[PDB]
DNA sequence: TTAGAGAATTGGAGAGTGTGTTTTTTTTTTTT
DNA sequence: CACACACTCTCCAATTCTCTAA
């Protein structure tokens, strides 16, 4: 029964959680007017999507102590959260259909910590720490349902992951054979599951200090939501688990490996007809060439016929060997704009590219083949010229 | 032999009754003060100091410095045991709950006590610590190579069972343990109900763990030897204190190693060693008035390198390049010049004199190059980054002899730093960005001999224009016979070798930590430029373009240049806003490196 | 050695068996007409839970095939029919 | 006629035994 | 090596067979 239930140790009650949850969602109408969360479930109705994102600001404002609760006891608190939405779901729009039960996803919009901070008073918590992820992994096939079949008379099972472990069954109930259930892989169940790696931001490093870096692992729904080389607030749960001596040995090293079990992702370096018409407007304006000429690279100074030649060859000529690209060579001293240009214009489109002419460049003009470190599989790895196949190159120190 | 239980008592006697006339004869009793603390939870931590307890008993001393490790037991579990008469987060709920069970002591146990060594024991060497001192309190000096972060360690785990609704406990001290699976409990044995047990990390002491490995000072090792090593484990609040490249001292218990299995019938009676550490210790309104006095731009460039005479222009561009222009803002400069010209010794000065800085050469070292490097640590073979020269230079200067004799990585790197300010480099494969934002000191050679002015610099020094011209001020360090100075030289080296100083000079350098904190709060000051001085400068610089175009290494970044040296020179005026003054500086400054490069 | 528990008629007659199951519906509440299904459910669980602190080694239908063959025997009827009543 | 107490047969839980566990030099081809 | 697979071997006891009373 919800109200006999209790957090472990802890004496915050289940049920008085879930309703002080239900009644943030009702009453919260004021984030500086229907409730904004119940505006938010309203939008999930027709959106389709199976999670419903909270500011933790706002849980606050509204009661300290259910934010408190929340940040303590999450790994019970936020399951708890799961099913007042859900409850709430079916209050409100009793006869909507969705195929998952809704995932909350609270947030701080600001880090609580930075990773070198860390501490075991943090396991368990509920954190979010800034960061640029390093890399990112295959998509782990994380079972949930151990699926048996019995090798003698075909009769089936299902049995429900317990913390990681499985409990085989031992003896098939149909024809009392023992040792006689057999995992099936592909029938059973599973979930999505990738590991990140995540380094702090650089202007959040000490002094020459070499980065620091944590373990993310994000599950099903918000697996593949983050690249290498982008930045991130990422709220999740400190967790620490034992890692074992050797893969054949259960001891397990005394000093506990730590990662982040990721809740929620923000990206901070990331970012119509009245589009349409005000465009057709701008293109009957007089001189629009110049004007376009004159609005590329605003810091440059006086090159008014290498500006529209860049022009022309961004808007490109007519595709259809009928090659329709217009190539372009800048030419000069060194320390001159043509750098500056160049590094301005290659994000001025899609698809574009730019790369050094030397040997340092980070990506080469041709294309190679390497061993993929993180699986030491050949991968091919194509060039920047390959890679901006419909866009602009700007090749400096040509 | 020896009666733990009696030592106890007497450890107990001498925490209650010890005191110590601090704050000035208020004879304090410290002890009892810091059990209060630990009582109330308002402290952790404990580092009773054995010079204290050698005030009533050498002789427990002497049992503390022989077997270290079992009296820090005897300490904590007297201190424990002290703590109800001195009381007048998650784990303190837990606690308290389990207090409500009884209405697991290294559980409840929520202090941790060290042992500051006496001042009698003389701080060894790590080379020194030999295997009749496992196991008793040494003292011990050295560089800290490498640190790890800080990992939570159990010390006591909780888990809980399913069936019977029973907490057990697993106390931990080995570094390696086997985690409980099935229910002990006589309710779940006696019944056979099968129950198990899952462990509670929120129920359960954890402590921060922090692994490091100390090495010989260079200057201690002996003659034909490898320096040393010593790997040291840092638990509760003595993590954190130690960085890479710091020069500690650790107090600490010199223990053994003991792996499981395999490990164990390989290595016999062999054992690799730890030190436990305990302790690690880490080896103005007059003043303000005199640097008001007026001669304080000319008195700091005096200060400046009194071992070498002339080049006082030169030194003011240094100043200006410790104190760099507005937030860009790094004056990076470049001073040429034969071998042996005295241009080492600048570089060397500037290195001794700044607060974040490194000294190498541009060739080809066989030392971590200036990206950082990966090393491996095969004992654990776990990669890691280390060093790197910019990187260790970050937020101040990097000095580089021999800068025409880099190769083209080092050239490409120091571009990538002159561009963005920030590395790229590979641990295992996959790579991550690395942050350097130096300042630049370079020092160059002529590409044969000695500099003939006929040949541009380009094409003598053998440097690409797209680096050369990164740098603010060109200077030429030319070297030419001159007897009186050589004979002024040739004293002063002579005086330096009879008496190991340099000669009086007719007036007194600056302290140079007085210097560091006088260019501290200049560099807090945040100049601007107003719209007519704006208007000098676009006056001044195309003047001195002419010039230049009459005589070509001249471009908006030497607008930029000027603009920045006279921000730099209203920084040291330590005032908000730029002035004629800043401008004509900036402006001879660089027409005068250009007059010593001609 | 070998103290593993059997189920028997001691087992029935202890303290956990039928002398708690006179008494663990004294706090339970039922709904009556209308709401059987419920009242079902309220009952299997307690007598469910009954079950798992008499002999926690059995699933419930398990211990229910045991115990319905279990009853027959003379001791447990006798402590039966003593519960049965009062002694 | 139906059901409980004493004796006989076989399943398997548990104890014991045996076995398994980057970094340097030298060459070769091709890149400049 | 000390911690896990695989096999053998031992005795406990779980369930049925047979004789007797209600
Ligand atoms: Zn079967
Ligand atoms: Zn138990």
């Amino acid at each position: 029964l919800g109200q006999k239930l209790v957090i472990w140790g802890t004496d915050v009650n289940v049920a008085a959680c879930k309703e002080n949850f239900q009644r943030f969602l009702q009453r919260f109408i004021d984030p500086l007017t229907e409730p904004l969360y119940m505006q938010r479930l309203g939008e999930i109705n027709v959106i389709g999507e199976p999670f419903l994102n909270v500011n933790c600001e706002h849980i606050k404002s509204f009661d300290k102590n259910l934010y408190r609760q929340l940040i303590s006891y999450p790994q019970e608190v936020i399951p708890t959260f799961d099913m007042a939405v859900n409850e709430i779901f079916f209050d409100r729009y009793p006869d909507s259909i969705l195929e998952h039960q809704i995932q909350v996803r609270p947030f701080n919009a600001l880090k609580t910590k930075n990773m070198r901070n860390l501490n075991p008073e943090d396991i368990d918590q509920l954190i979010t720490i800034s960061g640029m992820v390093i890399r990112t992994s295959q998509l782990i096939p994380e079972m949930q349902e151990a699926f048996f079949q019995c090798q003698v008379c075909a009769h089936t099972t299902r049995v429900e992951m317990d913390r990681g472990r499985i409990a085989e069954p031992s003896v098939c109930g149909r024809c009392h054979t023992t040792h006689s259930m057999a995992l099936i892989h592909n029938r059973s169940l599973f979930s999505d599951k990738q590991m990140i790696k995540l380094q702090e931001s650089p202007e959040d490093m000490p002094a020459g200090q070499t980065p620091h870096t944590v373990i993310l692992f994000a599950h099903n729904d918000l697996v593949d939501k983050v690249q290498p080389g982008d930045r991130v607030n990422v709220t999740g749960i400190y967790r620490a688990v034992p890692i074992r001596v050797n893969p054949r040995v259960s001891n397990v090293k005394s000093v506990y490996k730590t990662h982040i079990d990721v809740i929620h992702y923000r990206k901070t370096d990331a970012k119509s007809e009245k589009r349409v018409e005000l465009l057709k407007e701008l293109s009957r304006k007089p001189d629009i060439y110049e004007r376009l000429a004159s609005a590329l690279a605003p810091s440059i100074y006086e090159h008014e016929d290498i500006k529209k030649g860049i022009l022309l060859q961004l808007f490109g000529g007519t595709r259809k060997k009928f090659r329709a690209e217009i190539n372009i060579l800048l030419c000069g001293d060194p320390g001159t704009s043509k750098s500056q240009l160049l590094q301005y214009v290659y994000n001025l489109v899609p698809r574009g590219q730019y790369t050094s002419g030397k040997g340092s460049s980070a990506v080469g003009l041709t294309a190679y083949v390497m061993k993929d470190p993180e699986t030491r599989q050949l991968v091919l790895q194509t060039g920047a010229l390959v890679l901006s196949d419909n866009g602009i190159c700007c090749i400096d120190e040509f | 032999l020896k009666d733990y239980a009696l030592e106890k008592e007497k450890v107990k006697k001498f925490l209650q009754e010890f005191y110590q006339d601090d704050e000035l004869g208020k004879k304090q009793f410290k002890y009892g003060n810091q059990l209060v603390r630990l009582a109330h939870r308002e402290q952790v931590a404990l580092y009773v100091d054995l010079d204290d307890v050698a005030e009533d008993d050498p002789e427990l001393v002497d049992s503390i410095c022989e077997n270290a490790r079992r009296y820090a037991k005897l300490f904590a579990d007297a201190v424990q045991e002290l703590l109800p008469q001195y009381k007048e987060d998650v784990l303190d709920v837990y606690i308290e709950h389990r207090l409500m069970m009884e209405q697991p002591a290294e559980l409840m146990r929520r202090f941790e006590l060290y042992f500051q060594g006496p001042s009698s024991n003389k701080p060894r060497v790590i080379r020194e610590v030999r295997a009749d001192s496992v196991g008793k309190l040494v003292t011990v000096r050295g560089i800290v190579t490498r640190v790890s972060e800080v990992k939570p360690k159990m010390v006591v785990a909780t888990y809980t069972c399913d069936q019977c609704g029973a907490e057990t406990y697993q106390p931990i001290q080995s570094p390696t343990f086997m985690p409980l699976i099935m229910c002990p409990s006589q309710e779940c044995q006696t019944n056979r109900s099968g129950g198990r047990l899952y462990l509670q990390t929120r129920g359960s002491r954890f402590i921060k763990f922090q692994e490091m490995k100390m090495q010989e000072h260079s200057d201690q090792v002996p003659v034909g030897n490898i320096p040393r090593s010593i790997t040291v484990l840092v638990e509760g609040e003595n993590t954190r204190i130690a960085q890479p490249g710091d020069h500690v001292s650790v107090t600490g218990i010199f223990l053994p190693i003991l792996r499981t299995g395999f490990r164990q019938v390989v290595q016999g009676l062999l054992s690799e060693t730890y030190l436990e550490a305990h302790r690690i210790v880490k080896m103005t309104r007059e003043e303000l008035r005199q640097i008001a006095e007026e001669d304080f731009y000319e008195k700091l460039a005096a200060s400046i390198a009194p071992e070498i005479y002339g080049h006082e222009d030169v030194k003011k561009a240094l100043l200006l390049l410790l104190v760099g222009g507005v937030d860009r803002g790094n004056i990076n400069i470049c001073l040429m010049g034969d071998p042996g010209v005295a241009k080492s010794q600048l570089l060397s000065y500037i290195d001794r004199l700044a607060p974040r800085s490194q000294y190498t050469t541009g060739r080809g070292s066989s030392g971590v190059g200036l990206t950082a490097a990966v090393l491996r640590d095969s004992v654990s073979g776990e990669l890691t980054l280390e060093g790197g020269a910019l990187v260790l230079a970050d937020q101040g200067v990097c000095c580089i002899d021999e800068f025409d004799k880099m190769a083209e990585a080092d050239r490409t790197a120091i571009h990538e730093v002159m561009e963005q300010q920030t590395i790229s480099i590979a641990k295992a494969g996959i790579l991550t960005t690395l942050n350097a934002r130096c300042s630049i000191l370079a020092a160059a050679n002529p590409a044969y001999g000695r500099y003939n002015p006929r040949r541009s610099l380009e094409q003598n020094i053998q440097l690409p224009a797209a680096l050369l011209s990164r740098f603010d001020l060109l200077w030429l360090i030319q070297d030419r016979p001159d007897r009186d100075n050589d004979l002024r030289l040739a004293q002063h080296i002579t005086y330096v070798h009879q008496h190991s100083r340099q000669p009086p000079s007719q007036f007194e350098p600056l302290d140079m930590k007085l210097m560091r904190r006088y260019i501290a709060m200049c560099r807090e000051k945040q100049p601007m430029v107003p719209e007519s001085l704006a208007d000098y400068i676009t006056a001044a610089y195309v003047e001195m373009r002419r010039e230049a175009w009459a005589s070509t290494y001249t471009s908006a970044r030497t607008l930029l240049a000027i603009l920045r040296l006279s921000t730099a020179l209203a920084r040291l005026r330590m005032v908000d806003v730029v002035e004629k003054e800043d401008v004509n500086e900036a402006i001879r400054l660089m027409e005068m490196s250009k007059d010593s490069l001609l | 050695k070998r103290n593993i528990p059997k189920l028997d008629a001691q087992r029935l007659i202890s303290e956990r068996g039928l002398p708690a199951l006179r008494h663990v519906f004294d706090k339970a509440k039922f709904k009556g007409k209308g709401h059987e299904a419920e009242d079902l459910k309220m009952l299997i669980r307690h007598m469910e839970h009954w079950a798992h602190r008499l002999f926690p080694k059995l699933q419930f239908e398990d211990f229910i095939d045991r115990v319905e063959y279990l009853g027959s025997k003379k001791e447990v009827q006798t402590c039966l029919k003593r519960i049965r009543l009062d002694l």
